[PDB]
């Protein structure tokens, strides 16, 4: 009944009308949360891993000039700029953020959605069409990101290598 | 069913905190909860089983785990007299720099094991970290197949019935020669194949373990019947464990005593051992009437039992269907004898040391023995408590008509009678002959003490083949049929290790040995004074005759008729809990200090000391405490800081359980009162509604949470206080 | 003489399993002798014997083909399929390692979902739906049965046959095809 | 709320109802006794489970029983 | 010695025990 | 050991952010 997984029965909160619907829940996620959170969750997890995936691709040929002289390496870079007194200052922007586009409601218990599906925090500034498939194409990419910046960091974990060297001709 | 708990509406009606706390402490009361059925109490016992199992694959996957990942095993193995082993890394952000040091033992901030893991998984063949670590791992698959069987017997389809959970015959046959029997026959297989291999210096891993054969002779003696060849060449008394230097080839033997360099049993004794046992519960499973038209009927068996005067009266008719009915009756029988082996684990491992070394790990060896007689003792309370609950819940008197059970309700006062005599015997003698001690040997007269031999104790010892007290008798004669029945066989290996002062093989004893022995039969005789009147008082008293209607714990029945407080069979478990305690107490203070001077080799202190209760005070509280309570000063600390800070917390506790204990409900409710009265008459806060209304703890409650502080504090002292005592002397 | 009711067919003296009524693909003879699906679930057991049949089957193909050649990075020293020595050495390449996690991967987001819609009664034990060149055609025709039917009796002398291959390489220290050409 | 019962020994001396500082309790007619009443627990709604009534009842065993039940703000003796 | 890969392979078999565990829960 | 950095995630985890939100999940279960 499931159309990605036909020999199984579809997750029954899941709907077509959902943005990337192919019916895919073998463990039953949606059936332990609510459907609305984990939603909210994959675009989320999407939008971050997007601009991750964007950060490792553009910090290599290039690293902004005021930050010059630190390494670009997941765990390297992460520990420099802890010392530096940068991600604390980006934390801080992020839980601001977080607070602002939810609107308080942050919480599985307290977060709700109105009138608004799940994703649409309110941010279209160029006003670009928004209810239409194009909800699908975000999802697709997001989805792709997400497995992406997997696919990097542990790339940057194995052999100590840089997303752009790997696929030119290299094997342990 | 719209609010906690949803197993108890009466509960979930309360507006009080009183919900919450009665909601978690009859959570797993099953019998009780709204609407449940003995289907249903079953299928989630046997569910609640699952989870119970998994747990404990999870935690013994977690000690693999942190020790292959943190450990020292394999530095430990390569030097298992001066490295200590390591439980796990230390990661805690409130430590200072000075904390750091004292903790780091080599490269790592760690604790020390005392867990005796290391003795164990080296004896039975792991030899590096890939090996734990892999055990780790297959723990965790284990874990996690229970936690699937688990989710899937509350299934419908997968739901046994009533009638699958009373298949006594079919249990009984299936653990006996299955449960016990396999895995003894399983068990002797590893120790053949890896761990004699590995005491061999042979590695036999998954690798190999296929070519590799245990014996040169292969299976070839086994099926010929020329079973000798199996015994044939046993390592030598020379043997370097771990290598092949004195190895033999022998994988069952019965050699008796220790390998001198490991001071532990023999590895093909252990094999042969559990081989034998093996077979004994694979016949002994092989007893009862399943599908197959042979074997016993359980129930048959028992009626049979009547003894023809009409002494027992109807003797053992309706025992079977009062058993196989009550879930409390045989909990209560599983925790009597799961106690008894705790127990015997306790002393046999103490006496016999399976383990390679670790006679030589004191403070494991301290750990481990007071570790299994707290358990033990636990053990045995609840046994006694599921006893008394099994009366108020499950026994019908019209089922059990002129048999042995109703038999014992119709002589209780007989039996708590004698029980009150021996207990009162016993504290009047004991405690009379260790005063006299004390106060003779207070004006300087040690030799006007009443120091009586244990010679019947000491005589056994001499059964047993001890040499040292002059008693000629069975083991301990040359001549005796005994003794030359074995001499071929145990008795040279044996005699050795008995024969040796040095080991823990039968200890030898004096008068010290006899006070402290009465001590013990004191404590085990109060105790089950306690719980057996807690158990038969249980369903009714003079006091109160129809307590069974009021169930195993109620606060009281009130102040009238003179005053019920603690009249419930509950409160016999309460009160037979600090008994408990106390004599597990008498019992780990004997063994340690006993130890602790057979170790620094001045028995001479135990033996002049232990025969007045200064001794003990002075001698072994106050001289062991001092590494303890200078694990910090003003000076700095050390790694006994933990030890000493536990120690100081466990006094707290202990003393904190004395003010739920001695101070009871109606104080504090009083008190609360006010305090309710000044929230809501105190501005901005005031704005804060509490949702349960705030009540002073029940009255069992506080009996309860009195009793929890008091055993954490009482067990966490004794910890700090075992373990610190003998890191800091040896 | 033959008992009163339903008789067993693979057994004319053994009464006919309860569940077992001969309608499966590969079980006209209702064979259950020792009662495991009186005790057990049938819809568990179907699914364990079909998964048995797949495994085996690739298995049994894989000595085979390992016998007849090995690709040349894997360095195979053992030219004995099932030794400890062959399966120990692709433990350490990492290649075991490998399948491992997509076998324990597919187990744990497939296998296990798949046996508990089966267990439910919305899944026949062992289907998949996986059938992109239709060698079996519509799921639950005439055309599917026989191949249902075939898959198992394939997979029950794979299961077998593995035991043969295993054992007899054990002692002979031989090729399955080694031991064939030579006597 | 707690369970009252009056078992059939009462000898109607009333010292129950006297005692109950919650009136749960009242006599009632009944020939079972020469006192020509029994005690009655018609507002156990009320009860808060002091047991004044058991120590008040005169009979070998108590001809009133309280049996301390489900918890409620009056059984509990709330004033908040 | 037991590597990172090593530590991070019981971490999952760890979170398969935790789904299978809240599965148990849930139904009990 | 080999993953060194693993306590300074798991230690807070299990010790702060753990506990809080099971005290904020027992909370809300037992007040509703
Ligand atoms: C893991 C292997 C496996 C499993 C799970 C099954 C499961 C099943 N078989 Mg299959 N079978 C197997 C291997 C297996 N089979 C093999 C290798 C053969 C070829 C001989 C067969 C031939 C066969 C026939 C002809 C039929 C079945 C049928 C069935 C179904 C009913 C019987 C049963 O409850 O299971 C049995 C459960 C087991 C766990 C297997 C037994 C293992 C234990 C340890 C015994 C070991 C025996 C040992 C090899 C020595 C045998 C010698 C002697 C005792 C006979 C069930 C789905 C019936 C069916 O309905 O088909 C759809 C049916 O008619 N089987
Ligand atoms: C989502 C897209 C994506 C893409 C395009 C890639 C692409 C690649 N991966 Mg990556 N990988 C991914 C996700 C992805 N991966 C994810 C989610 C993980 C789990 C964290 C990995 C874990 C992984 C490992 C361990 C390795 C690769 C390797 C590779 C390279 C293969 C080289 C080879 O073996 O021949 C290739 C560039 C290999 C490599 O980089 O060469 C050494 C390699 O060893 N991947
Ligand atoms: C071969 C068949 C077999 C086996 C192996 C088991 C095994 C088990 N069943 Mg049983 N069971 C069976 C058939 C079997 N069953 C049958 C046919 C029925 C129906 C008639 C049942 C009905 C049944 C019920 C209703 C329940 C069980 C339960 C159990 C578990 C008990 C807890 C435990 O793990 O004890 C482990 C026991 C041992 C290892 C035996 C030895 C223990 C003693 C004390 C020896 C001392 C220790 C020794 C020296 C080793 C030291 C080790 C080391 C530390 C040095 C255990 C896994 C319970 C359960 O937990 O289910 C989830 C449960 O509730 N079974
Ligand atoms: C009570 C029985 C028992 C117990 C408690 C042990 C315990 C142990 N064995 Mg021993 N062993 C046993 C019986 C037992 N064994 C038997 C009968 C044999 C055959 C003669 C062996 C042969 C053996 C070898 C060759 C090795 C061990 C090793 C070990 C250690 C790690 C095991 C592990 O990682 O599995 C984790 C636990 C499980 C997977 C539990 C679930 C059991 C499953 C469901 C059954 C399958 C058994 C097994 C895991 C796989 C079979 C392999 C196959 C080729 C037959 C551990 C101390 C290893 C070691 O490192 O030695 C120091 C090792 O290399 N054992
Ligand atoms: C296999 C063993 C086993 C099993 C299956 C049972 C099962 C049962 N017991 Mg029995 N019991 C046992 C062993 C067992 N018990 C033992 C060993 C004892 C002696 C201690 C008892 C004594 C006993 C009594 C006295 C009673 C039961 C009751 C019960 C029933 C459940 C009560 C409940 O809901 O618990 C919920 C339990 C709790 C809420 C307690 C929480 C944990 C305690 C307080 C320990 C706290 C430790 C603390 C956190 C550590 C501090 C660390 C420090 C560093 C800060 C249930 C039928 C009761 C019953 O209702 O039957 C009629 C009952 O009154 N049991
Ligand atoms: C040091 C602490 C202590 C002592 C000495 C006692 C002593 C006793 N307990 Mg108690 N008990 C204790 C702590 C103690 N308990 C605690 C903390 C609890 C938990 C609440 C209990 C709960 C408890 C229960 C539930 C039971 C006992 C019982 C007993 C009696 C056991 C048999 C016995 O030894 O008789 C010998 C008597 C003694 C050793 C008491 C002292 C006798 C003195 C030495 C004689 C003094 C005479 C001398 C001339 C001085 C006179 C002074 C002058 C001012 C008149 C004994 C009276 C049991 C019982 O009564 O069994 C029959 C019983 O069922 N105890
Ligand atoms: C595993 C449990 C755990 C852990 C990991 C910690 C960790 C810590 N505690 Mg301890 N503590 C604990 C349990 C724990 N505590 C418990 C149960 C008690 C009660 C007995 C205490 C009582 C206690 C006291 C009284 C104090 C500590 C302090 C500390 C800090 C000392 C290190 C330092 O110098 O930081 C210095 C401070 C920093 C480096 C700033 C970081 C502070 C946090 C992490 C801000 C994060 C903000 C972020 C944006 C939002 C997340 C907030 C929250 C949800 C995590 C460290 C963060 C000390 C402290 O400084 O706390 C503030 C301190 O005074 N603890
Ligand atoms: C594994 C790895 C690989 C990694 C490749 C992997 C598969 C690719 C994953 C990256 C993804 C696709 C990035 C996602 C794109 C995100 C961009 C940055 C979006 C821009 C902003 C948009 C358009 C929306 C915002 C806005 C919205 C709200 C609407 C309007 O308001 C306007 C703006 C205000 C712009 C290789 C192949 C490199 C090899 C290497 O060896 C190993
Ligand atoms: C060791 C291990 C290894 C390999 C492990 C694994 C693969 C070994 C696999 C062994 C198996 C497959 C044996 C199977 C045993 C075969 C049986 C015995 C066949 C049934 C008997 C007949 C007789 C019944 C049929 C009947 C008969 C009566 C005749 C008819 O009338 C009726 C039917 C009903 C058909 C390595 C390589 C990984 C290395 C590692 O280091 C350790
Ligand atoms: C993948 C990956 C990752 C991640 C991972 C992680 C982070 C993990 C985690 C893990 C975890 C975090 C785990 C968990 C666990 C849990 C468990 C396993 C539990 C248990 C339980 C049990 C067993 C039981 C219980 C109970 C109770 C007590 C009550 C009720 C009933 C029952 C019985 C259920 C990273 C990042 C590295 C990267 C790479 C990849
Ligand atoms: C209340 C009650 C209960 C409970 C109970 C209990 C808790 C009990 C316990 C008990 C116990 C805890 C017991 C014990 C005992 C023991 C015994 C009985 C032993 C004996 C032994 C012997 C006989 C020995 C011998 C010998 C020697 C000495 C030496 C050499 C060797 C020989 C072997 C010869 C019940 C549940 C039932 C039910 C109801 C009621
Ligand atoms: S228990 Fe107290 S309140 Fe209840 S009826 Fe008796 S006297 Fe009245
Ligand atoms: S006190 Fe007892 S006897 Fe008197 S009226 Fe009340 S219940 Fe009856």
């Amino acid at each position: 009944q499931s159309p990605a997984m036909p020999f199984l029965s579809k997750p029954p909160n899941l709907s077509p009308d959902m943005p990337g619907y192919r019916g895919f829940d073998p463990l039953r996620l949606s059936d332990a949360f609510d459907v609305n959170w984990l939603l909210e969750g994959e675009v989320k997890n999407g939008r971050v891993a997007m601009l991750a995936c964007l950060h490792f691709f553009v910090t290599e040929y290039y690293q902004f000039p005021f930050y010059a002289g630190a390494p670009k390496l997941a765990a390297p870079a992460h520990d420099y700029f802890v010392k530096s007194g940068a991600m604390i200052q980006i934390l801080v922007f992020i839980g601001f953020l977080e607070m602002v586009l939810h609107r308080g409601k942050v919480l599985y218990s307290d977060m709700e959605w109105k009138g608004r599906k799940p994703g649409e925090l309110g941010f279209n500034p160029l006003n670009l069409p928004n209810d239409k498939a194009m909800k699908d194409r975000e999802i697709n990419n997001g989805r792709l990101a997400m497995l992406g910046f997997a696919g990097i960091i542990h790339g940057e974990f194995l052999n100590g290598k840089m997303p752009i060297e790997q696929i030119t001709n290299f094997q342990p | 069913t719209t609010k906690f708990p949803k197993f108890s509406q009466a509960l979930a009606s309360d507006p009080t905190t009183r919900r919450i706390w009665y909601g978690i402490a009859t959570a797993h009361d099953f019998e009780t909860h709204d609407g449940m059925t003995e289907e249903n109490l079953y299928q989630k016992i046997f569910a609640s089983h699952f989870g119970h199992l998994a747990l404990i694959f999870l935690w013994t996957s977690g000690n693999l785990f942190h020790v292959a990942w943190q450990g020292n095993f394999e530095q430990w193995i390569a030097n298992p007299l001066k490295t200590k082993p390591l439980a796990h890394a230390i990661w805690d952000p409130h430590f200072g720099q000075a904390a750091l040091k004292a903790f780091t033992r080599g490269e790592t901030v760690a604790n020390i094991s005392y867990s005796g893991l290391y003795h164990w998984w080296y004896t039975i063949g792991l030899r590096n970290n890939v090996e734990l670590y892999s055990g780790a791992l297959g723990l965790l698959v284990l874990s996690a197949v229970f936690l699937l069987a688990g989710w899937l017997h509350i299934q419908p389809k997968f739901k046994p019935s009533l009638s699958w959970f009373k298949n006594n015959e079919s249990r009984l046959n299936h653990h006996l020669a299955g449960l016990f029997g396999v895995s003894s026959l399983a068990w002797t297989g590893h120790l053949v194949h890896v761990a004699i291999p590995a005491s061999r210096g042979q590695h036999v891993g998954w690798d190999n373990f296929i070519s590799v054969a245990p014996h040169p002779a292969g299976l070839q003696p086994f099926f010929t019947g020329n079973w000798s060849v199996y015994a044939q060449s046993p390592d030598s008394m020379q043997h370097v464990f771990g290598t092949n230097q004195g190895a033999g080839t022998a994988i069952l033997t019965f050699l008796g005593g220790f390998h001198p360099q490991t001071q532990s049993l023999w590895l093909t004794d252990m094999a042969h051992h559990h081989l034998a046992i093996a077979v004994i519960f694979i016949v002994a499973g092989h007893m009862y009437r399943t599908n197959f038209g042979i074997g016993h009927n359980l129930k048959t068996i028992l009626e049979a039992h009547r003894p023809p005067s009409g002494r027992l009266g109807k003797g053992h008719i309706g025992i079977y269907q009062t058993l196989t009915n009550s879930l409390h009756f045989q909990l209560g029988l599983a925790l009597a004898c799961l106690s008894v082996v705790t127990s015997l684990v306790a002393q046999h491992m103490y006496a016999m040391p399976p383990y390679a070394y670790m006679a030589y790990d004191y403070v494991t060896q301290a750990a481990l023995y007071t570790h299994h007689q707290y358990i033990a003792g636990l053990l045995i309370v609840g046994a006694f408590a599921h006893g008394a609950i099994f009366f108020i819940r499950d026994y019908d008197p019209e089922q059990n008509q002129d048999n042995v059970l109703a038999r014992m309700l119709t002589h209780k006062e007989a039996i708590i009678s004698h029980l009150s005599w021996v207990s009162l015997f016993l504290g009047f003698h004991t405690l009379g002959l260790y005063v006299h001690n004390d106060v003779v040997v207070a004006f300087g007269n040690p030799e006007k003490q009443i120091l009586i031999e244990p010679i019947f104790a000491q005589w056994i010892q001499a059964t047993s083949g001890k040499a040292l007290y002059g008693f000629h008798v069975l083991l301990s004669s040359s001549t005796s049929n005994a003794t030359t029945a074995a001499q071929q066989l145990w008795l040279p290996g044996w005699l050795e290790a008995i024969n040796n002062e040095s080991n823990s093989l039968f200890l030898t004893i004096g008068p010290g040995d006899f006070l402290v022995h009465h001590a013990i039969a004191l404590g085990l005789h109060t105790t089950t004074l306690i719980l057996v009147k807690g158990a038969l008082d249980a369903r009714g008293s003079k006091l109160m005759p129809d307590k069974k209607d009021f169930g195993y714990s109620f606060p009281c029945d009130g102040p009238g008729r003179g005053g019920t407080c603690d009249i419930s069979a509950w409160d016999a478990f309460y009160l037979a809990m600090f008994w408990m305690l106390n004599t597990i107490g008498w019992i780990t203070f004997y063994w340690h200090w006993k130890h602790l001077s057979l170790w620094q080799g001045n028995v001479a202190q135990f033996n002049e000391s232990s025969t007045y209760l200064m001794g003990w005070l002075r001698d072994y509280l106050w001289l062991n405490s001092s590494p303890l309570i200078n694990g910090y000063n003003p000076y700095g600390m050390n790694s006994l800081s933990v030890w000493a800070w536990m120690f100081l917390f466990a006094h707290l506790v202990w003393a904190t359980g004395f003010m739920f204990l001695i101070s009871w409900r109606g104080y504090w409710q009083e008190l609360i009162e006010t305090l309710a009265w000044a929230h809501e008459r105190t501005p901005l806060a005031n704005l804060i509604k509490w949702k349960d209304k705030p009540v002073a703890l029940s009255i069992v409650q506080a009996r309860l949470v009195g009793l929890v502080h008091f055993t954490v504090g009482y067990i966490l002292t004794y910890a700090a206080f075992v373990i610190a005592s003998t890191a800091g002397k040896f | 003489q033959a008992p009163s009711g339903a008789a067993m067919p693979s057994m004319p003296f053994l009464k006919r399993p309860s569940k077992l009524d001969g309608s499966l693909p590969g079980g006209e003879g209702c064979f259950d002798p020792l009662g495991f699906t009186e005790v057990f679930s049938l819809e568990w057991m179907r699914e364990a014997e079909v998964k048995h049949c797949r495994v085996a089957m690739l298995a049994v193909l894989g000595v085979i083909a390992q016998e007849f050649g090995t690709l040349d990075f894997y360095h195979a020293q053992s030219k004995l399929q099932l030794s400890p020595d062959l399966h120990n050495q692709f433990v350490q390449n990492g290649a075991l390692q490998q399948v491992l996690l997509f076998v324990c991967a597919w187990e744990f987001f497939v296998g296990l979902p798949a046996l508990i819609e089966s267990l439910e009664g919305r899944r026949e034990p062992g289907y998949f739906g996986f059938d992109p060149l239709k060698l079996g055609g519509t799921y639950g025709s005439a055309q599917w049965k026989r191949m249902a039917a075939g898959e198992l009796r394939n997979g029950r002398l794979a299961m077998i046959a593995f035991g043969g291959f295993f054992h007899q390489q054990l002692l002979t220290k031989q090729g399955i095809i080694e031991q064939l050409t030579h006597f | 709320a707690h369970t009252v019962k009056i078992y059939d020994n009462c000898i109607g001396c009333t010292q129950c109802v006297r005692a109950c500082p919650l009136d749960v309790l009242e006599m009632v007619p009944w020939d079972g006794c020469k006192a020509g009443q029994m005690a009655s627990a018609p507002r156990t709604e009320d009860c808060v489970g002091c047991k004044r009534c058991e120590t008040a009842c005169p009979t070998d065993f108590l001809s009133i029983r309280v049996y301390l039940g489900g918890e409620t703000t009056r059984s509990m003796g709330l004033a908040y | 010695m037991i590597t990172d890969n090593q530590v991070f392979v019981a971490l999952i078999m760890a979170l398969v025990c935790g789904y299978l565990a809240v599965k148990l829960a849930a139904q009990l | 050991m080999s993953a060194s950095y693993l306590p300074s995630i798991l230690v807070p985890t299990v010790g702060l952010i753990l506990p809080f939100a099971t005290m904020a999940i027992l909370f809300v279960a037992i007040e509703k």
